[PDB]
């Protein structure tokens, strides 16, 4: 009952921090992922 | 002149508004006591954001809960929701207060005898005899078999004006009287009798 | 023979299950979050609200009973309230400016 | 037991479905694509700035 | 999701014995064999044949696909296609052949708007349309990206039909292509955004739900992207979905109507939504409603403080400051509008209207001609609203500059000036 509630909650709530930790991750990696092709772009003008 | 009319005009106008607006205040009266209802459940019951639920226990009938909560779960279910309410009992050591189910032409002796206080869930209920033994001895003090009819045409009217009765208000005293028109005619007949 | 139930009310149709039982009515209220005081408490912010709305419909049918009318909702209650009250308002000024140029009109014609 | 098994886990799947799936689901999404679109801006000063170097040599 | 099964189903239910209709010529005898051994691949995995993961089955499908004009091969092919390419189960090696050569990705497009438009969506649609524009960037086997964009109208046009599938499955394809900024940019091209738009003002039920999020996800995607934001200003019902949003019952719905309308927000945008459509209000009605995420219900507090921020730079002082501090005195739109001058006449005093007894004074004594003009236009409007400021004004040096102005060339400048007196006057004789 209360008991078998309070898993289901337990597990929404895992959701969410996981879902605020990847809204990090995701901008975070962003800034490498793209300096690179910034860096791509200069080499298509330097060719 | 001028400005009399003016003020005229929007009295009448002001008038013409409020005769509508009481008549929305009539039902808003009703959504009003609805509202502190539901204020006051919430102010006195707890919930569960887990469950995102308002949740609790309460003393209920169990004849009642027998059809009272499953309507309910069904109310909720027919809410649009994405599931109806529960309907799950709960027990404990304490004893709830409880009323016996009251009659209609019951529930004035039943009012006249709880005056002294209540008992359990299913204990004794004095009221049961009491509904005709006050009437079974009320009725020597005053027998005397030319007064008992008249007492009786004096409350036979009330039960007959009941329908008029129960609308249109009275003195205090008057209505304290005519809460118990059945029970007046019971002790008159008595009366009559002894 | 009562006895005591426990259930859920979802959020979602929490006042409409609230509603439901109050049409017919089984079992009485608790008491658990009453300790809490009108202060937020489980939803007494929103019953404050509701208060404050319940206290301006009063006003409003006080006003409707004084001046002899027959007896979102809250918001249009309110809004009637102060369209009455405006229409109040300038009554008695239209009345007062009658008032005072009357006296104006008898001043001058016994002058 | 019986209505109360059967509440017990609609009122739970509710509150996954809904806070967690549709709710934490939607958190990371919304996040993600406005994250992408910071970087593609910065990026874009850098290749203006490349921009103007050619130009110049 | 539950919309892409109901169709999933419908295909993959039905049979269709391919090598019959190779015999009787529809194809050659080829692809029906590939078909069906497509359809082993799922037992294979069971006997660890590795070549029923093959990609060596695509080429055939491909093949069949474009020849073929038999609607009932194509759809339960491309189901089969679609249901693998998800897969990590089966078809794992299906999807590398696609995503190194982009000339499937080209056949992908031919395929694509090919059949019967709500056989080919429920058959695939979004499940292999996203990644053939990610594998080929053109998409154009984008003049094929406006093709697809006129199937999705189509599609829209039959709501009836699939409105729990084949709007779904736009929705998703949209919301998975508006990831790329370029990609929604086709789907800017692409319509129905007004029928989401219509979709998000008014819920039905929970079942409004299955694909508010989506609707409105789209709306998210489009705040990303402003070429969309434009289309969608101009589109209606942007204010209606806030209206509902004020009604709505799920906190999450209207936290995700207030995402969008908190990056819409602009000194413009805020102006014509807390005039017209009473957006505050509702805000603050939102925000007294607090509800699951403090955090979520900070965000609307937020959004309200942003439009509040707007409100002050719509109020600007710059009019007040031009006249006196800059000295220069040009008509403008709240110089010659009454409403300005009944808020600005208490901020004049400091000692008997000491502002607007400096600017009497300059009004009297002005740089430049033309500036008396418009003066004489502002000193006429604070008299008119404040009867002793007319008479005073006629006392003031600024009716004596009127005087001059009576007695002087420039028809603009004597209309002023005339508008002027008459102020004054009208208030000295009642």
């Amino acid at each position: 009952g209360i008991q078998q509630l309070l898993a289901a909650e337990q597990e929404a709530q895992h959701i969410v921090a996981a879902a605020r930790n990847a809204k990090m991750a995701r901008l975070r990696q962003a800034k490498e992922e793209a300096e690179r092709e910034i860096a791509e772009h200069r080499a298509q003008v330097e060719r | 002149s001028e400005l009399k009319t003016t003020l005229d005009a929007g009295l009448l106008h002001r008038g013409n508004l409020l005769q509508t607006i009481g008549d929305q205040f009539e039902q808003w009266n009703l959504l009003v006591k609805r509202e502190k209802s539901i204020y006051h459940t919430l102010n006195m019951l707890s919930l569960d954001v887990t469950k995102k639920c308002l949740v609790g226990e309460g003393w209920s009938p169990v004849f009642a809960t027998k059809q009272i909560q499953d309507a309910l779960e069904r109310a909720a279910f027919d809410s649009n929701s994405q599931v109806g309410a529960i309907f799950q009992v709960l027990h404990t050591k304490e004893s709830p207060p409880t009323y016996f189910r009251t009659n209609k032409f019951t529930s004035a002796f039943q009012e006249i005898v709880d005056a002294y206080g209540v008992a359990k869930y299913r204990e004794a209920n004095p009221g049961v005899f009491t509904i005709v033994t006050f009437p079974f001895l009320f009725a020597v003090m005053f027998g005397d078999w030319g007064h008992g009819i008249c007492l009786l045409l004096g409350t036979l009217v009330l039960i007959v004006r009941e329908k008029k009765l129960a609308s249109q208000k009275l003195d205090d005293i008057t209505d304290m009287t005519f809460g118990g028109r059945y029970v007046i005619l019971m002790m008159a007949l008595f009366s009559i009798y002894t | 023979p009562m006895q005591l139930v426990q259930i859920i009310i979802p959020i979602e149709s929490a006042h409409l299950t609230v509603s439901y039982l109050g049409e017919l009515g089984l079992l009485q209220f608790k008491d658990l979050n009453s300790e809490k005081s009108p202060f937020q408490r489980t939803y007494a912010a929103q019953i404050k609200k509701c208060a404050e709305m319940a206290r301006k419909l009063r006003f409003f049918k006080e006003q409707m009973l004084k001046a002899g009318i027959l007896s979102d909702l809250e918001v249009k209650l309110g809004d009637l309230e102060a369209e009455l009250v405006e229409i109040n308002a300038n009554g008695d000024k239209l009345q007062r400016a009658h008032s005072e140029l009357v006296e104006y009109k008898l001043v001058l014609q016994k002058a | 037991n019986d209505a109360d098994v059967s509440k017990q886990i609609q009122q739970m799947v509710r509150f996954i479905r809904q806070e967690a799936e549709e709710k934490a689901n939607e958190i990371s999404v919304s996040a993600e694509e406005e994250f992408n679109i910071e970087k593609l801006q910065l990026v874009e000063a850098e290749k203006k700035k490349i921009r103007q170097e050619y130009e110049r040599k | 999701m539950d919309h892409a099964e109901l169709t999933t189903e419908q295909v993959l239910k039905r049979d269709i014995p391919w090598e019959t209709y190779m015999t009787t010529k529809l194809i050659s005898g080829t692809g029906l064999q590939l078909l069906r051994r497509y359809d082993n691949r799922s037992e294979s995995h069971r006997a660890q044949l590795l070549d029923d993961d093959g990609p060596s089955y695509v080429r055939v499908f491909v093949s069949i696909l474009r020849d073929i004009y038999k609607e009932e091969t194509v759809e339960y092919v491309l189901a089969l296609i679609d249901e693998m390419l998800t897969a990590n189960p089966k078809r794992a090696r299906l999807f590398h052949d696609k995503s190194l050569a982009s000339e499937d990705t080209y056949e992908p497009f031919l395929r694509l708007l090919w059949k019967g438009n709500w056989f080919i969506q429920e058959k695939s649609c979004k499940i292999l349309a996203s990644i053939v524009s990610a594998r080929p960037k053109p998409q154009d086997r984008i003049d094929d990206v406006l093709k697809l964009l006129v199937e999705w109208l189509c599609a829209q046009l039959k709501k009836p039909s699939h409105p729990s599938r084949g709007v779904p499955v736009a929705i998703n394809c949209l919301a998975a292509l508006l990831k790329e900024p370029m990609v929604r940019s086709s789907f800017v091209q692409a319509d129905g955004v007004k029928l989401l738009t219509p979709l998000i003002s008014p819920a039905s039920t929970q079942q409004s739900i299955q694909l508010l999020y989506e609707t409105c996800l789209c709306v998210w995607l489009l705040s990303y992207y402003e070429p969309a934001v434009e289309y969608l200003a101009t589109t209606r019902t942007l204010p209606r979905l806030i209206d509902v949003v004020k009604s709505s019952t799920k906190e999450k719905v209207v936290r995700v109507v207030v995402l969008i309308l908190r990056n819409l927000l602009p000194k413009g945008n805020f102006a014509a939504q807390m005039i017209d459509l009473g957006l505050p209000q509702v805000v603050q009605s939102l925000k007294a409603q607090a509800w699951s995420d403090e955090d979520l219900l900070e965000g609307l507090n937020q959004l309200e403080e942003g439009l509040k921020d707007n409100i002050k730079r719509l109020s600007s002082f710059d009019k007040y400051k031009q006249e006196v501090l800059l000295g220069h005195l040009d008509w403008s739109p709240m110089h010659k509008d009454p409403l300005f001058w009944r808020d600005n006449i208490t901020n004049f005093e400091e000692n008997d209207f000491q502002i607007l007894r400096v600017l009497l004074t300059i009004l009297d004594t002005s740089s430049d001609p033309r500036a008396l003009a418009v003066a004489c236009f502002d000193l006429s409007q604070f008299i008119q609203y404040h009867p002793a400021g007319r008479v005073i004004v006629t006392d003031l040096k600024a009716k004596e500059r009127v005087m001059k102005l009576m007695n002087h060339e420039n028809t603009e400048v004597t209309k002023s000036a005339l508008l002027c007196i008459q102020r004054l006057f009208l208030g000295a004789k009642y």
